[PDB]
RNA sequence: CUGCGCGCGCGCUACACUGACAGAGCCAGCGAGUACUCCCUUGGCCGAGAGGCCCGGGUAAUCUUGUUAAACUCUGUCGUGCUGGGGAUAGAGCAUUGCAAUUAUUGCUCUUCAACGAGGAAU
């Protein structure tokens, strides 16, 4: 469930270096999955094969293995300084202010 | 006249414009009274855990 | 509220607890339907497997 | 049979809680006692003298036939009317000196403790044990 | 009876939005009359609806009643117009002055069929309540700002119109000795009404003249000898109380017998004095731009 | 020096209550804009007519 | 003191013993309440009081608030005396609101302790 969530989400994985096509179904589940992995390419192998310390076991600890960790922690806190721009503490301040 | 007699031009901190800082409104949410709630019927009864 | 008929019964009626009154419900009076948060009372035996699990 | 002190009414309890805590000499009183008023919505001081011990089993009871209170309950609970001379009547609060030197007087003598686990003022275990043993006692003078 | 209260206030509801939408239809029936019986001729949209036709084959009757003035609109008034005397009580705000219960009083007199009632502790849903299962007609609440009256609220009963206005230049019958006033003659009174010509004026009008016993019409034109006069000018509506001699068949003598008003209405809502959630038919319209050029009434 | 000093109340746009002396407004003849209809007096051309 | 045309009107408080005071009992109902803010405020200390202070719950049948409101009830003190009825006027002091309190915003303390002994004719 958390592999099918970041693959509807995988717009916001890479930060707008890649974009997708929109296909937003009702439920992002489908009836018929198996979770498989990609083997080899005989032509490529030495830049086209993960090592042994990212080969892990799903995609969500393979996104967060990955960089820009940051990059998702940074828009977090920009997005969550825009929604608590004007909600409550803004007015708890203003009530305070108003009483001193 | 001001060059002159050695004088400043009159300016007021409250008149020069600024960037003003708002922030985004919210407000609260409803508030319905406890009479009117225990008094409105079944079909539109609140229901609040 | 004003255009309610006091004689009204739905059959939700026999499986919710009404808003009441001041007098019948106390200090924890809302005028709103308290709803289920899910939980339920639970038979010794399901909880007799719990606690072993535990 | 077994015994609180909800099954004993108000006044002899408490003028026998006051009888008791006056007879026992280990109390606190202040000292600031009959020179002071109770509130600034009274005209004269208590005619009792010395009363710290009617307060003192007047709170106990309060405190024990609930959770918690704190000292701003008490003062609006122990104020009433104060005429404003000849404009209107209003309620006006108490003093929070009596009634907070009070609950450190009955709470060093171990009969109500603080609960800052929700706010104010329990009655004490050893509170419930003394309290429940006098009403016991006024019930056996009848 | 509340049940039949609720019921039948919410079928005079429907019956004015239905008639709402009838008045739309019937504006286009009546273009094909006028036009039947002059042979002018009218428009396509108007002569090439069947449905039109074939219910105008049926509905005639009703345009032509309504021409001559036979059918009266469906009102409020109209069930019980000249039939039942209206009984109305009159009654102060909550804890009155002595010259606010003398003004009531004096407005009591000015009906010959009012009664007055002591307010005392009287919540206002159990007056409405007490109203309705007395079946009065009227209630009239005043409000005093320090023994001089600002305010009336005339409540038509069982759901009609409240107009709530607001009183000044109130010159009391209590204030003159007894020696030159004195009782007052309590005949039916004719009432006189100059300036209303608006449908909002003859809405105030008409709540306003079915507050007092209709007059017996057999010789009223000569007999009777008090008159009750409302006349607005601004559209704040003044009111005289005046007792007549006909002192020759040219003349007449006129003799100022109870209080002086100029109200001035600033609400007039579809619905009774309980209910402050009624849909307003008028009101006051102050802090608009041309709220004070423009007169109503 | 009438030109470099200070401006009167009433050359500034916004007087407040505390720049003006004390009843200043009863000297001025200013035209403000009023709300809603006076009610009319009754006068003795009223009550004749 | 509004309003109407030292004079007038609506009022508040009293002249006490069906009372004043002091303890003590202890009971409502209609309300309201803080976002781009300082509103309704419990409890903990400090303070005689007014208040201060540290926290705290509430955008609310959820927290203030059971709004423990007042007359009222009881056990006392006072004893008919302008008396402890009455609390005007006045001095001195401490606080809160507010940029500002003098012509005293309001709050508390001490003191000062006026008229008023049921209102007349009338209405």
């Amino acid at each position: 469930k958390r592999d099918l969530q970041l693959l509807r989400m995988r717009d916001v994985v890479a930060m707008g270096k890649q974009f997708f096509k929109k296909d937003n179904r009702k439920d992002f589940v489908p009836e018929y999955c198996q979770v498989g992995t990609i083997i080899a390419g005989a032509t490529d192998g030495v830049s086209g094969r993960l090592t042994r310390k990212e080969r892990k076991r799903t995609i969500v600890e393979e996104v967060l293995s990955s960089d820009s960790v940051s990059k998702y922690k940074r828009k977090y806190h920009e997005i969550q300084e825009h929604k608590k721009s004007g909600r409550k503490g803004y007015y708890k301040k203003l009530m305070a202010a108003r009483k001193r | 006249i001001r060059r002159a007699e050695n004088i400043p031009t009159p300016q007021n901190p409250n008149s020069t414009y600024r960037k003003i800082e708002r922030p985004e409104r919210h407000f609260n949410p409803l508030r319905v009274p406890k009479n009117l709630a225990a008094e409105l019927p079944f079909k539109s009864q609140i229901v609040q855990t | 509220a004003a255009e309610r008929n006091e004689d009204e019964f739905y059959f939700g009626m026999m499986s919710r607890k009404g808003p009441g009154s001041a007098l019948t419900r106390g200090k924890g009076f809302t005028g709103t339907v308290d709803g289920d948060r899910g939980n339920k009372a639970l038979s010794v035996e399901t909880v007799r497997l719990l606690k072993t699990q535990d | 049979g077994g015994v609180t002190v909800r099954d004993v009414d108000a006044h002899k309890f408490v003028a026998a809680y006051a009888a008791f805590l006056k007879r026992q000499g280990k109390l606190p009183v202040p000292g600031w006692v009959d020179t002071v008023k109770t509130g600034n919505a009274k005209e004269l001081p208590p005619q009792d003298i010395d009363w710290w011990y009617i307060r003192a089993a007047s709170v106990a009871r309060h405190v024990y036939l609930r959770k918690t209170v704190g000292v701003g309950r008490l003062r609006k609970v122990h104020g009433s009317a104060k005429n404003r001379g000849t404009r209107p009547s209003h309620h006006v609060d108490a003093s929070g000196s009596v009634d907070r030197k009070i609950m450190q007087a009955l709470e060093k003598i171990q009969v109500l403790e603080k609960d800052e686990e929700r706010g104010g003022r329990r009655i004490t275990q050893q509170g419930q044990r003394d309290l429940d043993r006098i009403a016991q006692t006024v019930a056996e003078a009848d | 009876m509340l049940r039949k209260q609720a019921r039948q206030r919410r079928d005079y509801l429907y019956r004015r939005a239905l008639l709402l939408r009838d008045a739309e239809i019937a504006e286009k029936r009546a273009k094909l009359r006028a036009a039947l019986a002059s042979g002018k001729p009218l428009d396509p949209k108007i002569a090439n609806d069947k449905e039109l036709r074939k219910d105008f084959d049926y509905d005639v009757s009703r345009d032509i009643a309504k021409e001559q003035g036979e059918i009266d609109i469906d009102d409020e008034y109209s069930e019980l117009s000249g039939i039942v005397d209206p009984r109305v009580l009159v009654t102060t705000s909550r804890d009155p002055s002595s010259r606010l219960m003398a003004f009531s009083k004096e407005i009591r007199l000015m009906f010959p069929t009012a009664i007055r009632l002591n307010r005392g502790n009287l919540i206002l849903p159990d007056l409405v309540m007490s109203a309705q299962r007395e079946r009065l007609s009227d209630i009239i609440l005043l409000h005093e700002h320090r023994g001089t009256p600002t305010a009336i609220t005339i409540s038509h009963f069982p759901h009609g119109p409240t107009l709530m206005a607001s009183l000044h230049n109130v010159v009391l019958r209590a204030d003159i000795p007894k020696s030159i006033k004195g009782t007052v003659s309590e005949s039916y009174p004719h009432l006189i009404f100059e300036g209303f010509r608006t449908p909002l004026g003859q809405r105030v009008v008409k709540i306003l003249k079915h507050l007092f016993p209709p007059r017996d019409p057999t010789n009223n034109a000569k007999s009777g000898n008090r008159v009750i006069t409302f006349v607005n000018q601004d559209d704040c509506i003044e009111v005289r109380h005046h007792v007549y001699v006909r002192t020759n068949y040219n003349s007449v003598e006129l003799s100022e017998v109870g209080p002086r008003f100029t109200m001035r209405p600033f609400s007039i809502t579809m619905g009774t004095l309980e209910n402050k959630d009624a849909d307003v038919e008028w009101h006051l319209s102050q802090y608009t731009r041309t709220g004070r050029k423009k007169n109503y009434f | 020096a009438e030109l470099v000093a200070k401006r009167a109340w009433t050359l500034a746009g916004e007087a407040t209550a505390a720049d003006r002396p004390v009843n200043s407004l009863l000297g001025e003849d200013m035209e403000f804009d009023h709300v809603g209809k006076p009610v009319p007096v009754v006068t003795e051309e009223v009550s004749e007519s």
